[PDB]
């Protein structure tokens, strides 16, 4: 019974609880390769089901994801309710270490769902993105406006009838948008942003400028009364591109989401595609992927910590050494594009042991230097403690994952809770904080994660398995190159995989991983074709950016700047 | 019948085999030797499934799904482990000898062997020994041969020999050195040899014409179009790349031309890529040829047309219905002339009157295969309507099919059927001026002049029905053969009468109508087929107009001082001296054409019209079926200065500029609405294809596959800035990948067949309701007219017998599949395949002239002395001289004409 | 199929020889002495059967020559691991019903019985490590386990 | 100092030559379709002896993301990403590299692979039966059974 098998999860106790509560005919269980019980709920029972799951003895406390899907061109929907569109809700029980996906089927003429914001406040931005990209209205939403596209945008780009490729450039629309930027402040209505009490004659409205983004600030003097972060300035159409590229040729796009991560961003996508293909990778592939993911985690953590130290007023050679090793292994520093379906693009180069040994023997003195510069610095400690602090309740209700969630004391790491890529064969600790997640605790947790990633790299170096760097599956893409260049059937397989694409049988797969800034997940729907029917990417920085108004309510602008530096986020991760 | 595949219950046809039943249900079973059109033979052993004796059976047995009836209560498994292992083993055995050739193989990305290799999941070679090799043969200009890539699936020989009745392809040798080819190098002689490139699942037989300018199937931009090279109207998928027409694939149509084209349609597209085509409007002022853009071409043309007293228009059977109608609206109904001669127009409207007023059902091309007796009167079907000849061969094999059905042999078990029906066949009687290519299967062939062919038809009609007019002067031996024909036709449940306009004789069409009416009066299920000359001969006949002689008279008398010639060279329908003199007399000649013709020297204005690859339109079949063709590519995407518009667009904007002094580049649906409003007989062309607002769940239909490559590079040498995607306002297709080509989409127009896991022409299985049947949501195209309630009367104009008169030589028409049709004989690959210009003579007449075979004789027709070398024709009759119609200098209006001063040069 | 000395007491009937894992056939038995190597005898048999294929159907036409080449390698001592398993798979997949006629099951009956009884000669043929790939200079091979 | 680059570095793209000196590319178009950006455009041409080669080969380097998917997709190792990164330009049109800007005079990173030594299709210097692991063509009229 492999890990990629299609299961309906009828033995999950949440299915029996839902059956005993709402009756056996109130929902439809779908068998998937997501590893999660997927149930189809009536629209009229969605809030009741969400409230019931919120009040279980080990409750489902986190809205992990919420998005839509255009089901109109989907030809393999056997055992599925009739739908033109659908909305899915991914909910996580942390005490249970379980999750459930709820699906609401919608007809094309009635695209409205009850708002989920009364149960989970992060549903606000998730529903704004679903409205923006699919045109699905959420009744009761306070400010249901566009969040990726500008407000003067026609059409919903993630619909199947929307043309993906770039339209013709018009200078006149550019001058019109520049004009709209000219007196945006003069024609600023604080009703189009969800704000209130616009000019008491003491409230000031400003715009501001990890990526560049705007946030409108309502200030009473220097105190923040409300704020609305304006995002979507870095929207690259990555999911729509997932429908326009083959399963193989989408991998560089996985790189450029969360561009400080690289192979870390490759990992959930190729793991989900291997679930769709039914591929179990060999152990050497697992250790190679873990080693590259931990090298890039170290690189991203070092950049984040070095940026935080400089911003407060309390770094390049280490990242250069990591980039040199990654450049030797993959041929590229920043966007390696090196993981593959079934394995990795090449074997490890001869001499990788020497470079990794030189990196690991040179790092612990730098680790002591960073711990002295951060944990033992009083100016950093007095600047960073207590500013924008939240507890477990606020991290659970806002979908906060990564260092902030563990700083609240919730011991939730994906590598330990739901292991992937052979992470269960490594000995490493998960650092957690007290009950308070402020800037100092988050940065301290990132430093401890740096130490643990160095331990994982030491274990990767010490016993690196000998074996194949690609799986023996027929759907390993591409095949091994020497057999491609020598053998006719391997040439045939390579020819068809790199041109039309590999045929993934119709299914749905899911994979969440512990990325450098939180939990990154790929949710892939295959319609039996050589491209993805739906590529949904859940990124931590979207959810972390949504939590900003609920954490610096009543703080100062300098506190907001420190909070922005303390959040490990990048804007490409937010907007994707 | 009820079958259970992998425990899932399905309802199928019990008369089918399990392979076709399971492919029709959407299941995937790999296969090589089976084809929907050829039947099942059980050769390749690829299609193995596991059959169980009942539901409570676990052992099972590997059976061949193509050789197993899908009977009631069947239990099979496709996903059985032993069946999957065996299918992977069969792919492995084919892979042991297969050459390492995929990059340099024209079948790559379009190869069925690649697809079934991947589908079985075989990607690991454990064979370490040598591969057998083979020398290749030269199969002529169209088909390239690579015997290394063969898998010995026997599809080629079964198609070419048991289906198309070709004689020069076969299997040779033995155990694992089995060779598939000709007995020696030379051109493949079948008129339908080009279907090998889609029948062969590998790259053995490949399109040599495509191989010259090769590109892969993902790089092709396809559109659904209609073949323009004769009247049969076979659906095609032209595909282009880099602004040139690359390939013609067969487009499946279960009502017309299901899997097969003829070689003329498949390989005669090369005129589209000629470098002398007009690409811009060009105005002749003195000796200068000023290039214009579209707007000032319309302005100058409208000024000269406004200042002229009478403007006449000359259409063409090449042009679509929309172009001819737009010319008819520009010049008026009373000033519009069809571009064909008076005799051709008389024969065409007589065939139209027979088809839509004779009360006899005219069959589609696919339905021809189900008739029980065939009488072909005057039509060289293999050289003029070739796909009808292939359907006639299927109708002939119908007798063996019935004989095997009488012994309870299943209809897919083709080898048993052919063994039971050894040489028995349904009756075929062909009649021509000489021997035809249908004579191998014909029960009788009549070689005679067209008067005697008509008299034989009239005599058959009189012998079937005594109310038909009698023929006086029939010899006793010819009378005995007439009674043979009459006993065969009267004894058939479904007799079919084929004739056409190519014989050059009105009386032949009248005799065919008499035979069909006589059979209808006896209660038979008789059908009648009329083969026209060109792609839109029937549409031009339905629209109607004056003859070309009347237009030439209007030009010569000076009553018309402006002539707009649409897609017509005018030399195939009238004498070149008269045409040139009449056009030189006119002070304004405007030629709207996509080919460089001879009359463009006299033309004051030349409009660069679009051919079928660059235009949309509607053409009418020889059976009255209205079919839409769609534009394949935008000609201005690569060359920005090319002004190559549709002919209806040119003429509509010219009419707008003539009336209101403003141009109007209209839309196609507006022109079609104008046609159906103004000509009620052409009202059915609205339903041929849906309008440009048609969507599949909101999106358009994609012209190119989803993996189409080179988007930011194919034009980068011209400019690095990617141009705007060319907009299509005329049709529901988009000029990009951003559209729909799903097999389950509710549409009838499929630009190309592709499904995941099926990259070959076998992907047409996914687009059909059942394999080899119709398209899932109906075949495209609509019949314009229904069968009349009442028929015609008998034609009492029985001609006299042919009398050879001294000094005069009756011209007997000889049609060639390569050479007679104008546009295809302009194609450069046809020149090697084209016969040399040979004038045919009886041995008696050649001995009378003192002329041997090969010596050149000169004759004067219409004051033009031309010289050709002599071929001796045994089957011709004395007093007749045989000429190749449609060749260079021999216009097809010479059929039935007489010749003077035939003497040795 | 080949039979051993213990089967020599069987009455020459269809049912008795069929029950022993062979068939009566033409009932014209051929005796094999100890000086005859079974790999050479089966190589000769399969050479006949492969060159007497009619070429119609894939398994006989294309898998009997594979058995011939494996047997030639084993006869020359150039056998490689997986050869006996390939022969057994060829025997299983050329049985009754898999091929168009009965030529190929009759072909694989002696190979079946010779591997069943005299397997030691066939394993004595295997002397080389398995290889069908040569090294390509700039490409590290996928070292399968 | 010059910047050190590892041999795997994904920089400027070149087209290489086989060890006999002929250009490796057979214009099979696998690199163009495997390009996610779609910045490769080429056309197949053929010599008198039947050898496939690119008539033109152009790469839009203003579009190329140097991902190496084409080199991975190349079945002849013709297209290769090389350790060079100094490709800055004054005009964006000059970033379209034709075949005269890509075809270097050597084998690049894969020094010995010749695809035409593997292909069954015959060219000059290699008739039928001269590829690797290929038997000579037995004529169908041969006297041997
Ligand atoms: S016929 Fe098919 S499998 Fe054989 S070389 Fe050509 S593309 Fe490859
Ligand atoms: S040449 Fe083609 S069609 Fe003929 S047997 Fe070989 S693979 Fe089949
Ligand atoms: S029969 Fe006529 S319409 Fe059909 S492919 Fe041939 S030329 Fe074209
Ligand atoms: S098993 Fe029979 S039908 Fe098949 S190739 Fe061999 S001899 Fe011919
Ligand atoms: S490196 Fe990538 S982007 Fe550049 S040409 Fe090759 S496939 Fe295209
Ligand atoms: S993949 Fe290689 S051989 Fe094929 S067209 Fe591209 S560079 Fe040429
Ligand atoms: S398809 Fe049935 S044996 Fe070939
Ligand atoms: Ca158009």
């Amino acid at each position: 019974e492999p890990a990629w098998q299609t299961r309906d999860h009828l033995d999950d106790p949440v299915i029996g609880e839902l059956r005993n509560r709402f009756g056996p005919d109130a929902f439809t269980v779908q068998a998937t390769r997501t590893g999660v019980p997927v149930v189809w709920i009536k629209r009229e029972q969605l809030l009741e089901v969400g409230d019931f799951l919120k009040k279980l003895p080990k409750p489902y406390v986190m809205l992990f994801d919420l998005h839509g899907m255009d089901e109109r061109l989907r030809t393999h929907r056997e055992g599925l309710p009739a739908a033109d569109f659908s909305v899915f809700y991914h909910l996580i029980s942390i005490d249970r270490n379980r999750d459930i996906m709820l699906k609401v089927a919608l007809a094309e003429n009635d695209l409205h769902v009850p708002t989920f914001t009364k149960l989970f406040p992060n549903a606000n931005w998730y529903e704004r993105e679903t409205w923006d990209l699919f045109g699905i209205t959420f009744d009761g939403h306070p400010n249901l406006r566009r969040i990726m596209m500008p407000q003067t945008w026609k059409g919903h780009p993630l619909r199947k009838d929307y043309p993906a490729r770039a339209t013709e450039f018009s200078p006149f629309e550019l001058t019109k948008a520049k004009q709209d930027l000219e007196m945006e402040a003069l024609t600023f209505k604080p009703e189009e942003w969800g704000m209130k009490r616009g000019t008491n004659e003491d409230f000031m409205f400003l715009n501001l400028g990890h990526g560049a983004f705007r946030i409108v600030l309502q200030l009473d003097g220097e105190e923040i009364v409300d704020c609305v972060p304006d995002i979507g300035y870095h929207h690259r159409g990555a999911e729509k591109m997932g429908e326009r590229q083959s399963w193989h040729s989408y991998i560089p796009y996985t790189d450029r989401i969360e561009y400080l991560g690289g192979c870390v961003n490759e990992m959930p996508y190729v793991l989900a595609v291997e679930k769709l293909a039914g591929i179990t990778v060999p152990d050497r592939v697992n250790v190679i992927r873990v080693m590259l993911s931990e090298l890039f985690r170290i690189n991203s953590h070092l950049l984040y910590i070095s940026t935080f130290i400089q911003d407060v007023g309390a770094a390049f050679t280490d990242r250069q050494k990591i980039y040199d090793l990654v450049e030797a292994i993959t041929g590229f520093r920043m966007h390696p594009a090196w993981f593959r379906i079934g394995g990795v693009a090449h074997d490890l180069p001869r001499g990788w042991d020497r470079l990794l040994r030189e990196f690991l023997d040179w790092m612990p003195k730098r680790l002591a230097s960073y711990e002295k510069a951060a944990l033992q610095n009083t100016i950093l400690k007095g600047r960073s403690q207590g500013v924008a602090a939240y507890g477990a309740k606020e991290a659970l209700e806002w979908g906060t994952t990564g260092a902030g969630l563990r700083a609240t004391g919730i011991d939730f790491d994906v590598r330990k809770a739901r292991p992937y890529s052979g992470y269960e064969n490594f000995d490493f600790e998960i650092p957690v904080g007290g009950g308070v997640s402020d800037c100092y605790t988050r940065v301290m947790l990132k430093v401890e994660e740096l130490r643990q990633s160095l331990r994982i790299l030491e274990q990767c170096l010490n016993n690196m398995p000998e074996g194949p760097f690609k799986a023996d599956h027929p759907l390993t893409t591409p095949p091994p190159k020497e057999r491609t260049l020598q053998h006719i059937e391997t040439l045939i397989t390579h020819f068809l995989q790199v041109s039309w694409g590999p045929v993934m049988p119709a299914n749905e797969s899911f994979q969440m991983i512990e990325a450098t800034k939180g939990i990154n997940s790929y949710y892939l729907t295959s319609d039996g074709s050589t491209m993805s029917y739906r590529t949904r990417v859940r990124t931590p920085s979207f959810a972390h950016l949504q939590q900003i108004p609920a954490a610096i309510r009543g703080s100062l602008v300098s506190d907001l700047i420190v909070y922005l530096g303390s959040i490990d986020f990048v804007m490409s991760d937010v907007d994707r | 019948a009820t079958i259970h595949v992998d425990g899932k219950e399905y309802e199928v046809n019990g008369a089918d085999n399990l392979l076709e039943a399971c492919l029709s249900l959407g299941l995937d079973i790999p296969y090589f030797c089976w084809h929907p059109a050829l039947g099942s033979v059980g050769a390749c052993r690829q299609c193995a499934v596991k059959q169980y004796q009942n539901a409570e059976d676990t052992r099972g047995r590997l059976v061949m799904s193509c050789m197993t009836p899908a009977s009631d209560g069947t239990f099979i498994s496709i996903d059985d482990e032993e069946a999957k292992q065996f299918r992977e083993s069969v792919v492995e055995w084919l892979m042991t000898n297969h050459p390492h050739d995929c990059p340099v193989c024209e079948e790559g990305g379009n190869c069925h062997l690649q697809d079934m290799t991947v589908m079985t999941g075989h990607s690991f070679r454990r064979y370490r020994f040598t591969k057998r090799t083979h020398r290749n043969q030269d199969l002529g200009p169209f088909i390239s041969h690579e015997m290394n890539r063969c898998i010995a699936c026997y599809r080629c020989v079964r198609y070419y020999k048991d289906y198309a009745d070709g004689t020069d392809l076969g299997v040779y040798g033995a155990h694992d050195n089995v060779y598939f080819g000709r007995p020696e190098d030379g051109t493949l002689e079948s008129e339908f040899s080009g279907n090998l490139v889609e029948i062969c699942p590998t790259g053995v037989f490949t399109d040599k014409t495509h191989s010259e300018r090769y590109n892969r199937k993902w790089d092709m931009q396809f559109a659904p179009s209609i073949c323009q090279q004769c009247s049969i109207g076979c659906n095609i998928s032209p595909g282009e790349r880099y602004g040139e027409l690359r390939r013609i694939e067969n487009r499946y149509n279960g009502t017309v031309n299901h899997y097969f084209l003829c070689d003329r349609g498949r390989f005669g597209y090369g005129y589209v890529n000629l470098k002398d085509r007009p690409r811009q409007p060009v105005q002749r002022r003195g000796d200068d040829f000023i290039t214009l853009n579209a707007e000032q071409a319309m302005q100058g043309a409208a000024d000269i047309l406004r200042q002229s007293k009478k403007v006449i228009g000359i259409g063409s059977p090449r042009a679509s219905v929309e172009s001819n109608f737009a010319l008819r609206e520009l010049v008026g109904e009373e000033n519009f002339y069809t571009g064909i001669a008076h005799g051709e127009q008389e024969r065409l409207q007589l065939a139209l009157k027979v088809l839509r007023e004779g009360g006899i059902y005219t069959p589609a091309l696919r339905e021809i295969e189900s008739y029980d007796a065939v009488l072909v009167l005057g039509e060289d079907v293999t050289q003029t309507g070739a796909r009808v000849a292939l359907a006639v061969r299927q109708a002939v094999k119908g007798k063996a099919r019935e004989m095997a059905a009488a012994q309870k042999v299943a209809d897919w078990q083709i080898a048993a059927i052919l063994n039971i029906g050894q040489r028995a066949k349904h009756p075929l009687f062909v009649t021509n001026v000489d021997d035809t290519r249908l004579d191998d299967i014909a029960a009788w062939t009549y070689r005679a002049p067209v008067e005697d062919q008509a008299r034989l038809g009239f005599a058959i009609a009189h012998a079937l029905d005594n109310s038909a007019p009698a023929v006086d002067g029939i010899e006793p031996e010819l009378q005995s053969k007439i009674d043979v024909i009459v006993q065969a036709l009267a004894g058939a449940k479904k007799p079919l009468i084929i004739s056409g306009t190519n014989a050059g004789s009105l009386e032949v069409i009248q005799a065919a109508a008499n035979v069909a009416k006589a059979l209808k009066g006896r209660g038979a299920d008789v059908g009648i087929t009329m083969i026209a000359r060109s792609v839109n001969s029937m549409g031009l006949g339905i629209m109607g107009g004056g003859s070309l002689e009347e237009a030439l008279t209007e030009l010569e008398t000076g009553r018309a001082d402006a002539v707009v010639v649409l897609e017509n060279d005018l030399h195939r329908h009238a004498s070149a001296i008269r045409v040139n003199a009449a056009l030189a007399k006119a002070p304004l000649v405007m030629v709207v054409d996509h080919q460089r013709t001879a009359i463009m020297e006299n033309a004051h204005l030349v409009l660069s019209a679009a051919s079928f690859a660059e235009s949309d339109g509607t053409v009418i079949n020889n059976e009255g079926r209205a079919q839409r063709f769609f534009q394949v590519y935008d000609p201005a995407y690569y060359d920005s200065k090319t002004v190559m518009l549709e002919s209806w667009r040119w003429l509509h904007s010219l009419h707008s500029t003539l009336l209101s002094r403003e141009v109007d580049w209209t839309q196609l649906d507006h022109v079609i609405d104008a046609v159906v409003a103004k000509i009620p007989e052409l009202a059915g062309i609205k339903d041929a294809a849906p309008d440009a607002t048609f969507r599949i769940r909101g999106q358009k239909l994609a012209r190119e596959p989803h993996r189409y490559s080179g988007r930011t590079a194919m034009r980068a040498n011209i400019s690095v800035h990617e141009p705007r995607q060319p907009q299509d306002i005329d049709t529901m297709f988009t000029f990009s990948m951003e559209g729909n080509n799903q097999p389950t989409a509710h549409r009838s127009q499929v630009p190309f067949a592709w499904a995941p896991g099926w990259n070959s022409p076998q992907a047409w299985n996914k687009f059909q309701d059942e394999v080899g049947g119709k398209l899932r949501f109906g075949d495209p195209g609509v019949r314009l007219f229904e069968t009349s309630e009442n028929g015609l009367d008998y034609f009492t104009s029985v001609p006299a017998r042919f009398q050879p008169q001294d000094g005069k030589w009756r011209i007997a028409p000889y049609y060639h599949l390569f050479g007679s049709d104008e546009l295809s004989q302009r194609a450069p690959v046809f020149q090697s395949r084209m016969p040399q210009p040979y004038i045919k003579l009886n041995p008696a007449d050649a001995a009378k002239l003192g002329v041997n075979a090969g010596t050149r004789v000169s004759f004067s027709y219409d004051g033009n002395t031309v010289t050709l070398p002599v071929e001796i024709a045994e089957g011709l009759t004395a007093g007749q001289v045989g000429l190749p119609m449609g060749m260079s200098g021999i216009a097809p209006v010479l059929a039935g004409a007489h010749l003077e001063d035939l003497k040795e040069a | 199929d080949f039979l051993t000395e213990a089967h020599l007491d069987l009455p020459m009937e269809f049912e008795s020889i069929g029950k022993a894992g062979s068939r009566l056939g033409t009932a014209l038995a051929m005796a094999v002495d100890h000086e005859i190597n079974m790999v050479s005898l089966v190589r000769n048999l399969e050479e006949f059967f492969a060159r007497e294929s009619c070429g119609w159907c894939t398994p006989c036409r294309d898998g009997l020559p594979w058995s011939v080449k494996i047997l030639r390698a084993l006869e020359r001592g150039e056998g490689q691991p997986g050869d006996i398993e390939t022969l057994e798979q060829l025997c299983r997949f050329l049985g009754p019903g898999k091929t168009f006629c009965a030529h190929a099951p009759g072909a694989v009956e002696p190979l079946q019985s010779a591997i069943k009884y005299f397997r030691e000669e066939f394993e004595a043929g295997i002397k080389q490590p398995f290889s069908n790939t040569h090294l390509i200079n700039g490409i590290q091979p996928n070292l399968l386990k | 100092e010059p910047v050190y680059l590892p041999p795997r570095y994904r920089g400027r793209i070149v087209l290489t030559r086989d060890p006999d000196g002929e250009e490796r590319c057979v214009a099979c178009n696998l690199c163009a379709v495997a390009c996610p950006v779609g910045c490769i455009s080429l056309q197949k041409a053929e010599t008198k002896d039947g050898r496939w080669y690119p008539e033109f080969f152009r790469i839009n380097f203003s579009r190329c993301i140097f991902c190496g998917l084409c080199e991975e997709a190349c079945p002849t190792t013709a297209i290769q990403l090389t350790p060079d990164f100094e490709m800055g330009e004054y005009k964006r049109q000059d970033l379209v590299y034709e075949k005269e800007d890509l075809l270097i005079s050597g084998p690049g990173k894969y020094p010995e692979y010749n695809f035409y030594r593997m292909a069954g299709m015959a060219i000059d210097g290699k008739d039928k039966g001269e590829a690797e692991n290929e038997a000579k063509p037995i004529d169908v009229k041969s006297l041997l059974p």
